[PDB]
């Protein structure tokens, strides 16, 4: 009935798990993720400037002043340039846009 | 586990231990209770911390890196850059995996070494004044009170002091 | 909207100081490491046995 | 090895238990003989086989993936995609080596540390009732047939039955 | 360190052994000295030089490999070339940092792990004919002069020839 003293190590009511070489689902204290996978669903400021906004109209569209796109003529200062899902209107007139590709890289900057 | 200790001869885990990874656990006369090694526990924590932000910070953020885009005559080049993206996604995916998965075992194999080297450090201060039963817990044969239940902890255990006494109790 | 960020993706921006994303490939900004993985958690206590 | 057991205290193994990994031989009165530790083996086996499997399973396949053509005009693009296969040859092939070199060594000391943690688990059974000779032999100072020799083996070792007659012998 | 002796229960180095990583210190009536033990050194120099080796000899050189030039309507392709370059450099500096990082470690966990054998080797050739101090010293229970201690430092100690007085000085 003598005194004692025990050595021995931390338990909670944590439910993380981790992998491990030798084995799977490891129930551990405490851990940490490295892999974010989370976004806010939104497009945001970059440096603290807004992005440009085509909406129905392209690059194509906008630059040549397709008539579609007059409420882009006011459009000045962006971190980057958005197109949507309903920018169809660009060349009204048909033909090749010659090195637009290029121009575009260019022109994100 | 590498060590032996953790999930080894020292079976389970304590949830009356609020204050620490690894401790103590006590009783006497005077009552019973759980109390964590500040020294091993805050080397332990410093230690897992400075690996943890040591693989976080060597990755320099990645800055604009943009999908190239590609006309009707530049299959080639499209592809070479799908080639480029999808191998350092290859690198990087198995890289980070793998990483994740061997680091995580020496983890877990560190802290059962903080707790053997714990186990072994009492052990080798008690010496015979005390007799191991082997599941992490050791019975004194004399008394000890809650001084030198501290004086345990801190590691300043005076073994002559309880020796004569011990001897005397052992027979 | 007027929100912002370091790191844009097409879903949606990200705010995050972590080395890895599973987001999307396309990023612009100052973004996190693209991988596939769909978890990566590093252990920092030890095995937790309750029982 | 780091745990100091295989190729060292123990200086060799054992060519005649070919049923596990690690294990027990015996002698005594009513005969001679070895036996796997099953539990300690198969953990290894799963352990080590999660390894390989992990270090395979990590090479997501490489979807259909081709060398591109060029024409006269475009040795810089084609050098760009050379560059980008050396790269990833370099990458890959020094990753592939280093990687399997320290997982060898890992593999190597896992093993080490399981002989030893085997050992000292049969040690601390036993205790007193019998002397360690020091190459992984365990000398009993009582005797200690095969029904005791297994129950020594499954961790139900009866160490106060044994006690009395062992403290006789011993002095 | 993971195992407990260096910077552990052998709290500091030696500045007075100067031909050895690992050894001994004896007094005795003859004198005084520390000795390094050769066959652990060599063994302990050779690994750590197989792997300094190994890391260095994985890196068959880089050959020729020069920027690429583009014109203003190759802006794109340029891009490429250059996200090639630095996702390379991003992979090469994190795996060597991180690579670096974690063999240091491990290295400095083998020392401490061959001082760790070291230390067992002594204990159990000398068994109950010393007592163990706690420091990494063992006390005689006899007299061991020269040739004993000599014994000693190359693994033949004779247990019988100085158990009798052992015995007799023990108790
Ligand atoms: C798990 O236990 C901790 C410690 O009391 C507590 O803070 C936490 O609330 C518990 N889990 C729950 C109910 O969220
Ligand atoms: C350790 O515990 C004793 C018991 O009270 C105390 O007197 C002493 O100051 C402590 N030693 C240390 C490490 O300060
Ligand atoms: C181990 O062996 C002993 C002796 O035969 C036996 O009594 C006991 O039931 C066994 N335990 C297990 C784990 O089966
Ligand atoms: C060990 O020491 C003894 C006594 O000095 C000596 O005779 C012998 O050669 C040594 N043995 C070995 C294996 O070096």
């Amino acid at each position: 009935p003598g005194d004692t003293i025990c050595i021995g190590y931390h338990a909670n009511n944590s439910t993380d798990t981790v992998d491990t070489v030798l084995e799977k689902n490891v129930t551990v204290t405490h851990s940490v993720n490295l892999l974010e996978d989370s976004h806010n669903g939104k497009l945001c400021k970059l440096k603290g400037i807004a992005p440009l906004q085509l909406g129905k109209c392209n690059i194509a569209g906008w630059l040549l002043g397709n008539p579609e796109c007059d409420l882009l003529l006011t459009a000045s200062s962006w971190s980057y340039i958005v197109e949507t899902s309903n920018s169809e209107n660009g060349t009204c007139y048909p033909g090749d846009f010659i090195d637009y590709e290029e121009l575009r890289e260019q022109l994100s900057s | 586990g590498l060590f032996g200790a953790i999930a080894g001869f020292i079976e389970g885990g304590w949830t009356g231990m609020i204050d620490g990874w690894y401790g103590y656990h006590h009783q006497n006369e005077q009552g019973s209770g759980y109390a964590a090694d500040q020294k091993s526990t805050q080397n332990a924590i410093d230690g897992i911390t400075n690996k943890v932000n040591s693989v976080i910070e060597k990755m320099n953020t990645q800055f604009t890196a943009v999908g190239k885009e590609f006309n009707n005559l530049e299959r080639r080049i499209e592809n070479l850059n799908k080639k480029v993206d999808d191998g350092f996604l290859d690198i990087w995916t198995y890289n980070a995996e793998l990483l994740v998965l061997l680091e995580n075992e020496r983890t877990l194999d560190f802290h059962d070494s903080n707790v053997r080297n714990l186990y072994e450090k009492v052990k080798s201060q008690l010496k015979n004044n005390a007799k191991e039963i082997g599941n992490g817990c050791f019975e004194f044969y004399h008394k000890c009170d809650d001084a030198c239940m501290e004086s345990v902890r801190n590691g300043t255990y005076d073994y002559p002091k309880y020796s004569e006494e011990s001897k005397l109790n052992r027979e | 909207h007027d929100c912002n960020t370091k790191c844009q993706t097409p879903h949606g921006a990200i705010n995050s100081s972590l080395p890895f994303q599973n987001i999307h490939p396309v990023t612009i900004g100052e973004c996190p490491k693209y991988v596939r993985s769909t978890k990566l958690r590093m252990a920092t206590g030890l095995r937790n046995i309750p029982s």
